[PDB]
């Protein structure tokens, strides 16, 4: 067969370990998915410095915590934007998932709180900036640079996915680099915490997986054919479906096909053929062998698994840092006030936050 | 080429989620 005696003994002992392991994660993300944590710091406590990303959703802010001096990412949502904008179960679970999970690749949200006007997220700030920005910069990442980011999304899903969390958001502009090179993931806003399938058209075109597309219920899957295109965009440069116009790029997901650069190996292509798989009887992370038929393909032959876990694999980069407060891997925004209002807003609908 | 299909399509900055 493929393995002899003591690598299918240790395969297989790891593989039960991943099983312990995500018995007792799940114990302690549903203690802290029952009883939620709120108002554990205020707005004083910081000093604001300067946007680091802004959208539809808000802004996030790098802030300085008074009394430590440590820095912070603050993301800041108007209530009565969020209501007018029919984000009100968005917003709340976002923040619910954030104090529940706890994993090295997750963005910790440190402290959460609520005024008048605004809901306030914490979190840990990341300094490296967006994969988005590095990617584009240095056109595509070599095969190993690529695995080691993707190593840690495969970590991540297999652990989300034992809580039934769907992530849904996957994308480079979404993943953070941290001051030791390794990934965090930060927005949750279209995670959803279902045990079967789920119907919501989300996400990002080229990301969707042909079932999104196609108005089908969906389930776990479509994280992993995200999975595909991550990997692929990373190691290309560029995604595997695009187009001028997002109609274009669903035809091109639906149809079954996808073309690859010639530097990609052998590897590499049959991963991301079982990954881009249209048909869910056939794509990897669906099937009986589950996120087994991913961490033993021979495109990840060379990962070890447990020690990104426990990130003791040097990165293969390192973003620039000046020191704490460096924002210099995030854009330039036009910086805007944080009104408070004198007079509470949409206090019923946030109660739980 | 690919990439410069790529280029072309105008999709080369941060892609908005549908909603957005
Ligand atoms: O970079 S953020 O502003 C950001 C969010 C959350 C925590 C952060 C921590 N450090 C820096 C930036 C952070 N960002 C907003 C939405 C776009 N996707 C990436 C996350």
């Amino acid at each position: 067969g493929h393995m002899g005696n003591a690598a299918a003994a240790k395969k297989g002992s790891e593989q039960e370990s991943v099983k312990e392991f995500l018995a007792k994660a799940k114990e302690e993300f549903l203690k802290k998915w029952e009883s939620p944590s709120q108002n554990t710091a205020q707005l004083d406590h910081f000093d604001r410095i300067k946007t680091l990303g802004t959208g539809s959703f808000g802004r996030v802010m790098l802030v300085k915590h008074k009394e430590t001096g440590n820095h912070y990412a603050m993301k800041i949502l108007d209530k009565q934007k969020v209501v007018k904008l029919k984000q009100i179960e968005h917003t709340l679970n976002e923040k619910r998932i954030l104090q529940a999970v706890n994993f090295p690749f997750l963005v910790k949200l440190e402290f959460s709180f609520k005024d008048n006007s605004n809901l306030y997220m914490v979190m840990e700030y990341v300094p490296g900036g967006e994969m988005f920005s590095h990617l584009r910069r240095i056109g595509r990442f070599s095969e190993p640079h690529a695995r080691f980011y993707a190593a840690q999304i495969v970590l991540t899903f297999e652990y989300l996915h034992s809580l039934d969390l769907i992530y849904r958001d996957l994308k480079p502009e979404n993943l953070l680099i941290d001051q030791q090179g390794y990934i965090q993931v930060t927005d949750f806003g279209f995670a959803k915490r279902v045990k079967g399938r789920t119907w919501t058209l989300c996400g990002t075109p080229e990301y969707l997986a042909p079932e999104i597309i196609l108005s089908k219920g969906y389930n776990k899957a479509v994280d992993w054919w995200a999975l595909g295109v991550l990997i692929y965009e990373m190691a290309a440069g560029y995604p595997p479906f695009f187009a001028d116009q997002p109609i274009q790029i669903y035809e091109k997901i639906v149809s079954g096909k996808v073309r690859f650069p010639s530097h990609f190996s052998s590897d590499l292509k049959d991963l991301l053929r079982n990954l881009l798989q249209v048909d869910l009887t056939k794509r990897f992370g669906n099937l009986k062998n589950g996120v087994n038929d991913i961490k033993n393909h021979k495109w990840f032959a060379t990962t070890d698994w447990i020690a990104i876990y426990q990130r003791k694999v040097e990165a293969p980069f390192i973003p620039k840092f000046k020191g704490p407060g460096d924002t210099s891997n995030f854009d330039d925004y036009e910086e805007e006030e944080i009104r408070v209002s004198i007079n509470e807003k949409c206090g019923k609908e946030f109660t739980e936050f | 080429t690919t990439y410069a299909d790529f280029i072309a399509s105008g999709r080369t900055g941060r892609r908005n989620a549908i909603h957005d």
